[PDB]
């Protein structure tokens, strides 16, 4: 998070409105990095908490699982392009309607 | 621009948006307190005696819109690619994060508009543009670490800003140009200080109040106007002159100061060729500024002689006078001062 | 007088704001009511919420009967 | 006289009263469940879904029968 | 699909708004293209609370001042041109059928909605649309919407003194 | 919603085909000069208003207000009472005080 | 994410056999389920909000599982005609499955498991 | 990659809504109508960024209520020269 | 997902859709009826057998008619106002509260503000493209209205949503279950009659669409099936407020019969008060909107306010 120039009364108001620590799959993650902001400080922070930062934005923004699925299916698409894989085994079995 | 009481509504509400503006901790409650400042400044810098002042408050409209929307796409654009506000390496989104921010304080790539407008306002309207509304993009311009965009608009500030200044003959678009010239120091004092450049934009607010008051307690627009302003002795017209001199840089007066306290602190960071390419084009700013000089370093002039009596404001000219003092007298204060270090 | 003319120019407006000041009252009523009691700590929670022995929030537990 | 007018009512009472009476004949013709399932808390969707994963028609029923004796 | 059909019709209309100049029809443009970007926001949200908020303060609430505006603006007509209308509806099949050609998984958005997230989750099963519009009436997050009544009330004050009445 | 789509749809492509085949049902004359003039009373033949502009943006400035009053409804179940409370008296109350100021003057 | 390093179990520790009852059959009945039922539910759940791991108290959801299929094979002993008009009468009743309208055969129910 | 699959296209209609906004080929209705749709893809791409966090699309009136503030000051700024610059202001190609 | 959810809710929307449009039929010959019988005077007869295809009689006459334009050159703009009020008017009855599932609308207040809020779209393109001051003026004096009495009517329905706690229709009906809601919310009911009658054009307010100081306010150029299609969407939307003030006020009883002899007798109110009052001012109807019926929207939602908190403490 930005650090402000000014700590005035009226950060106050703005600072909370956007956050993941109302309840999200992995707040607990970002925690995990803002406490680390309050350790090093946001500069020193940059490089000595570089571990806790990867793992928040890679929940949150779902960057290498969606890379992750779109190799998968790309190489699918490429072996039915490449005659390997044809007819009804495509697409294997399919999951149940509430397994996830 | 106190014919009313919801003038004095909409500067506490700009000053309230402006400080909500360099306070926001994310990226997008600073957009929130740019658009608390922008609802109110369109009803200040719109008046109905002047009829250039609604197209004027039109092009600050079109020009801050443009601004606003870009800062806030590049910004949903770096929340979307990291979910931080900050970013780890430098990319092309602060790059369009700055961009939109230098169209807002009006750098000059992107400073076309602003004397432009300027051809067409009042002084203490103008006296809120280039204070006051500097505040909220430039605070925010020190949350990015790239270099060379910076380099860019302080080189690109100092020349164009100094050069185009020269030939205008009409007061306000003249000062516009000044503080064009005058924002290329506080970038490059924003690169390697964030209390340098408070220090230099303290005292160039200081001097833009000092020096718009002449202009607006006697109602001044022109060059050829200053010639023909009565003062009842000519030693005083020579003595409130100084303040050109004094925001000009020059050694006795102040104003010579945060420029010196941005050459100390440059040199200490190893940029040289930067703080040359700076004051070889500051001596064109002086230029126009000596210029304006012509009306009152000469003892005597051909004057028109149907007025005789100067005609001026009470307090206005009373808070004038201790500033002009402080002007011109301001570097026997460095003693007490502590806020360099 | 001052609320006679107010009774016979917008009398609907008076109406209203008196059911307004009744509506504030009552919900200042309703709220030293709420607070009066534990109504912080709600009898029908949603979702399944269980608690072990060993929590704090298991001793704040109601043992009321149903209403 | 007045009673002339209620030619001209009574049947905007039965036109209006037909769209839900057909379909509490129609849901009891094709489905055989007079109601159809209400969609409306999220619970009752995913009870739906379960339903329409236990057999083709969600609302055939799986009753005590399905069980088997142990 | 539908949200490919949504792609595919907000991109028509938005290469039309581009290529039009009567500004009642660009208002037309305008009014028709929230209705897309309404529904398609509504895709990717747990509930529909947000493109109804939208819809009520965008298209009811302020076009309709853009419409006024512009139909007062513009005495003549449309001049309605068959080529824009054939070349609009030739993209407009040549996207649909691109979409037909085109796996609608990997296409789909990652954004879950009320029934793609987990069985197990406690807070979807409570009640819709009341953990999202929670933390505008609590603390500390109030200030913000008070600030925002009182932001529409100075709004007001500027317009009365802006066009001078 | 997307059956909401569908039935949308069908109703706009019914009415459109409704009209279509009314077009078609109309009788076809021949068409005139003074046929097609737009009708003034009687003899063959309007500016900006502000007033009808400002009623727009009250009606404007009061639909986005009504928008945050919207939510509060379902929130009073789920929320710190005495918080909701406050924001729900001063909304209001805010609002009518300014109702009543612009009333005044 | 799944990786050969996690250690998911084996597809023969979940063959277990499963409370495939609809929602008619689940509604109806729940009230004598869950005052039976209330040993393992809340270890079951307890387990599942504390540690937060699916391959975790595995054991706790077949008891589960166990004592809901023992129940409902108690039910099919003994009351098994006034379960099924209860359960008919629950689905036919209205689109959600209330139980305020009809409580007529709810009573034929609770007196069933009362005198049994 | 992840931006060329997802939100690529508002980013594609924002620029066209830029350009349509600062074309000379344009008049100054044509410029707010422009913004405006500028504002829409500004939603949407603010709803895809806030749709990653679950409890937190609050904002999303937040930001409708300074846009269309915006739009309602560009209005009153645009209509307050009728009185003025007359009735055919509005064709102006030029600022 | 199973098909006959969808073959059943296209079933159940058409017919919702057909029986509508035979009720406005059928309500327009009940208001030339009994608006007949409101003065001394009969109502129609004498066409078919007493009266009754009168409605076929005009659907007959107006779909033959020749369809005219307000210009020679370019009309397709006059084409889009009737088709979008009359797809307004059949789409607004899908957040009709069905017991039978049709459409699970968790949200059916904001539907129908956003149909009313196009309402305004309808009239306002009805307005321009005909090419009349008059018809500009008709168009002006409808927007104004309706944008008018659309904060008004949100506020009420907003202040309706306190008592039942959350935005579904249905959930009108488990509250009403003991007695209606006439009792509790009298005040209430005149103020959504005003509300009603100001949305849809009737006589109390009727400067949009007056015959006496407009010849006709948007429907001056609009004849030969527009105008049909014009009055029929006008006409459900009549048929609309009707059910929505049985909704609300009057106990929502979807199955009996007695909720659809209500609907008709609030459509017999709407005629009733058709052929009563005279018509409004447009200051005096500033003044209503803005003033009495806001304060009260105001004064009486914080009523509820209270009156929520209060209970929430009790229960
Ligand atoms: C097998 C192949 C057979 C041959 C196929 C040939 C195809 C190409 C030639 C036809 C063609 O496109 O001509 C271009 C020719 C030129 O049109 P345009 O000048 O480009 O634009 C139309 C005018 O603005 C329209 O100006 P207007 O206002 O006078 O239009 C009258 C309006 C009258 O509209 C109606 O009568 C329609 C009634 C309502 C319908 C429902 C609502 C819409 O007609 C239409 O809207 C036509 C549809 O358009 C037509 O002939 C339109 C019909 C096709
Ligand atoms: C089965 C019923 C059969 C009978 C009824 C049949 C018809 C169905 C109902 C139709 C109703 C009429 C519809 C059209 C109405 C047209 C007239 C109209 O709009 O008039 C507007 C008029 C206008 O007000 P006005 O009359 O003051 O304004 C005109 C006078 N000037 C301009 C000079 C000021 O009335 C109102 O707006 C009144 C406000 C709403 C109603 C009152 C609510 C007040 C709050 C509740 C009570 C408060 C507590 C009171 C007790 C305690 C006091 C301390
Ligand atoms: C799909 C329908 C597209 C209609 C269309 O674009 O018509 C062109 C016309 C263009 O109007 P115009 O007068 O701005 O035309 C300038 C554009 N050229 C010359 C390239 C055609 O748009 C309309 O008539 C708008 C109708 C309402 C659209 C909603
Ligand atoms: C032309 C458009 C006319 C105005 C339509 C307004 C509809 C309300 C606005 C909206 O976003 O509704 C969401 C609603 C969805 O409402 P919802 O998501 O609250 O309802 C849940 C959906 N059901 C009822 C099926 C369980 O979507 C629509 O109304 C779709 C409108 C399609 C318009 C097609 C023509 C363009
Ligand atoms: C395809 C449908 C074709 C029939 C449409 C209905 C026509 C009914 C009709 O015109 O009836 C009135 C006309 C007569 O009514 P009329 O309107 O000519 O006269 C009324 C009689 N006076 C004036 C004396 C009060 O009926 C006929 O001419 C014979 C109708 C036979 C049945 C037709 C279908 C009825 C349903
Ligand atoms: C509830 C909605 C109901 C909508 C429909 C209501 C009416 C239905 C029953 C009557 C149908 C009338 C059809 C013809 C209408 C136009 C009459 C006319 O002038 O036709 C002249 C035209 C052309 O005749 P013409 O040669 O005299 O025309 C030249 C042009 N003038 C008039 C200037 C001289 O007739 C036809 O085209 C013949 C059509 C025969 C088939 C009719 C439709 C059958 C299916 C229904």
């Amino acid at each position: 998070s930005l650090t402000p120039f000014l700590r005035l009364p009226l950060t106050d108001l703005t600072g909370c409105l956007i956050n993941h620590q109302t309840y999200d799959k992995c707040g607990k993650f970002e925690m995990k990095m803002m406490e680390c902001f309050e350790a090093y400080g946001l500069e020193r922070g940059k490089r000595e908490c570089a571990d806790l930062i990867s793992d928040f934005q890679e929940c949150v923004g779902m960057q290498k699982q969606l890379m992750r699925f779109h190799a998968m299916r790309n190489e699918r698409y490429k072996q039915w392009l490449k005659g390997e894989r044809k007819g009804q085994e495509f697409f294997a079995d399919p999951p149940r309607v509430d397994a996830y | 621009m106190f014919n009313n009481s919801s003038k004095i509504l909409f500067i506490t509400i700009m000053i309230i948006g402006t400080l909500i503006t360099v306070t926001s901790n994310s990226w997008l409650g600073a957009w929130m307190g740019l658009e608390i400042n922008l609802l109110s400044f369109i009803p200040l810098l719109s008046d109905n005696n002047n009829l250039m002042s609604t197209e004027a408050s039109l092009k600050y409209f079109l020009t801050q819109v443009l601004a606003s929307t870009v800062l806030l796409f590049s910004s949903i654009l770096l929340m979307l690619k990291n979910n931080m506000n900050n970013e780890i390496n430098e990319s092309f989104t602060s790059m369009i994060i700055m961009s939109a921010l230098l169209l807002k304080s009006g750098a000059a790539p992107f400073h076309f508009w602003f004397p432009n407008m300027m051809e067409g306002l009042t002084w203490m309207n103008a006296l809120m543009l280039m204070t006051w509304q500097k505040i909220a993009p430039l605070m925010l311009i020190s949350y990015l670490n790239i270099k060379y965009l910076l380099l860019i608009s302080v080189i690109l500030s100092v020349i164009i800003g100094a050069i185009g200044g020269l030939n205008q003959t009409s007061l306000r678009k003249l000062m516009a140009f000044s503080s064009i010239n005058h924002l290329g120091w506080m970038l490059s004092s924003l690169m390697i200080s964030e209390s340098i450049w408070l220090i230099y934009f303290f005292f160039y607010s200081f001097l833009s109040f000092v020096l718009t008051f002449m202009f607006n307690i006697f109602k001044l627009f022109h060059l050829n106007q200053l010639f023909s302003w009565f003062v009842n002795s000519k030693i005083l017209k020579f003595t409130l002159f100084m303040n050109f001199l004094s925001l000009g840089g020059l050694p006795p007066f102040l104003g010579f100061l945060p420029k010196w306290l941005v050459i100390q602190q440059l040199t200490l960071c190893n940029q040289y060729f930067m703080l040359t390419l700076m004051m070889m084009s500051t001596l064109i700013t002086l230029f126009f500024y000596l210029r304006i000089c012509y009306s009152a370093f000469m003892m005597n002039y051909f004057e028109n002689n149907w007025i005789m009596k100067m005609n001026m404001n009470s307090i206005n000219y009373n808070m004038y006078m201790i500033m002009t003092f402080f002007s011109i007298f301001g570097l026997f204060l460095i003693s007490l001062f502590y806020f360099m270090f | 007088s001052l609320l006679k003319r107010a009774w016979n120019e917008i009398p609907d407006i008076v109406g209203g704001s008196a059911l307004a000041l009744a509506g504030i009252v009552m919900a200042t009523i309703g709220v030293a009511n709420y607070y009066a009691k534990d109504g912080d700590n709600r009898r029908y929670k949603l979702g399944y919420v269980v608690y072990r022995h060993d929590d704090p929030r298991a001793l704040k537990v109601r043992n009321d009967e149903d209403d | 006289m007045w009673f002339e007018i209620l030619p001209g009512a009574v049947i905007i009472t039965t036109l209006l009263s037909v769209p839900i009476y057909a379909m509490y004949g129609l849901d009891k013709l094709m489905i055989g469940n007079a109601f159809r399932r209400n969609m409306d808390e999220r619970f009752s969707r995913v009870m739906y879904q379960r339903d329409f994963r236990l057999t083709d028609n969600p609302y055939k029923m799986n009753g005590l029968e399905q069980i088997p004796d142990e | 699909m539908i949200q490919l059909m949504l792609y595919s019709l907000i991109i028509t209309t938005s290469i039309i708004f581009l290529n039009m100049i009567h500004p009642l029809a660009l208002g037309l443009t305008l009014l028709i293209q929230t209705i897309f970007v309404c529904l398609l926001t509504g895709l990717m949200t747990k509930s529909f609370w947000y493109s109804y908020i939208l819809f009520l303060i965008f298209l009811g609430g302020m076009l309709v001042l853009f419409i006024y505006v512009t139909s007062l603006a513009s005495n003549e007509m449309f001049n309605l041109s068959m080529k824009l209308t054939l070349f609009s509806s030739l993209i407009l099949i040549f996207m649909l059928i691109l979409s037909f050609i085109m796996d609608k998984t990997s296409s789909s958005l990652f954004l879950m909605n009320n029934d793609m997230q987990s069985i197990i989750n406690m807070n979807s099963y409570f009640m819709e649309n009341s953990l999202s519009l929670n933390k505008l009436y609590n603390f500390p997050t109030n200030f913000i919407t008070i600030l925002l009544m009182n932001y529409l009330l100075i709004t007001l004050i500027v317009i009365v003194k802006i066009t001078k009445l | 919603m997307f059956s909401i789509i569908f039935i949308a749809l069908l109703i706009l492509l019914i009415t459109t085909i409704v009209m279509f085949l009314a077009s078609i049902l109309s009788k076809k004359a021949l068409i005139d000069r003074e046929k097609s003039s737009p009708f003034e009373c009687g003899f063959d033949p309007l500016p900006f208003s502000l007033r009808f502009f400002l009623i727009t943006i009250i009606f404007l400035i009061f639909d986005v207000e009504i928008a945050l009053i919207l939510p509060m409804i379902i929130i009073m179940k789920y929320s710190n009472i005495m918080i909701w409370t406050i924001t729900s008296i001063i909304f209001i109350l805010i609002l009518l005080i300014g109702l009543y100021h612009e009333w005044n003057q | 994410v799944i990786t050969n390093n996690t250690t998911l179990p084996e597809e023969s520790e979940l063959n277990v056999q499963e409370l495939n009852l609809s929602s008619a059959a689940l509604r109806a009945g729940a009230f004598h389920l869950g005052k039976q039922c209330e040993q393992a539910n809340n270890e079951f759940m307890l387990c599942r909000q504390e540690l937060d791991d699916p391959r975790a108290c595995l054991a706790e959801g077949k008891a589960v599982t166990s004592c809901a299929l023992d129940f409902f094979r108690k039910v099919k002993k003994t009351c098994h005609e006034e379960f099924t008009q209860y359960a008919t009468c629950l689905d036919k009743s209205s689109g959600t499955m209330a139980f305020s309208h009809c409580r007529k055969t709810q009573g034929v129910f609770d007196k069933c498991i009362k005198d049994n | 990659m992840i931006m060329i699959l997802y939100w690529s296209l508002p980013m594609i209609l924002f620029i066209l809504g830029l350009f349509c906004f600062v074309s000379n080929r344009k008049h100054l209705l044509s410029m707010l109508l422009s913004l405006e749709f500028i504002v829409l893809m500004l939603f949407f791409m603010l709803f895809i960024y806030l749709n990653m966090l679950n409890y937190e699309s609050y904002f999303s009136m937040m930001f409708l209520t300074f846009s269309v503030c915006e739009g309602a000051l560009g209005l009153s700024i645009l209509v307050s020269m009728i009185r003025t610059h007359g009735n055919d202001y509005f064709q102006s190609f030029s600022i | 997902m199973f098909y006959m959810e969808f073959i059943l809710s296209l079933i159940g929307s058409l017919l919702l859709i057909i029986c509508v449009l035979v009720s406005v039929a059928f309500l327009t010959l009940l208001e030339r009826k009994v608006l007949g019988y409101i003065q001394i005077r009969k109502g129609p007869n004498k066409v078919g057998l007493m009266g009754i295809p009168q409605p076929f009689c005009d659907a007959i006459k107006l779909f033959t008619k020749e369809q005219t334009y307000p210009l020679l050159s370019n009309y397709l703009s006059y084409y889009i106002s009737p088709i979008f009020s009359l797809f307004l008017s059949l789409f607004v009855w899908m957040c009709m509260p069905f017991f039978v599932k049709l459409y699970s609308f968790n949200l059916g207040g904001l539907f129908f503000l956003c149909c009313t809020s196009l309402g305004v779209y309808t009239v306002m393109v009805a307005g321009w493209s005909s090419n009349s001051n008059y018809a500009l003026l008709g168009g002006l004096r409808a927007v104004a209205q309706t944008i008018s009495y659309e904060v008004s009517l949100a506020l009420i329905l907003l202040s309706f949503i306190f008592l039942i706690g959350s935005y579904n229709m249905i959930y009108f009906f488990f509250y009403q279950v003991y007695m209606w809601f006439l009792i509790i919310l009298f005040p209430m009911a005149l103020v959504w009659v005003s509300i009603s009658l100001a949305e849809t054009n009737r006589t109390p307010f009727d400067f949009a669409e007056g015959e006496s100081e407009l010849v006709s306010g948007f429907n001056v150029e609009y004849s030969s099936g527009g105008f049909a299609l014009i009055f029929m969407a006008e006409y459900a939307s009549i048929l609309f407020m009707s059910m929505l003030f049985c909704v609300i006020f009057l106990g929502c009883d979807v199955f009996n019969l007695l909720f659809y002899m209500k609907l008709t007798f609030i459509s017999f109110v709407f005629i009733w008060v058709r052929g009563t009052l005279p018509r409004f001012r447009y200051d005096k109807l500033m003044y209503l909107a803005w003033k009495c019926f806001l304060s009260f929207s105001l004064n009486y939602l914080l009523f509820f306010i209270g009156f929520k908190i209060l209970l929430f403490s009790l229960l």
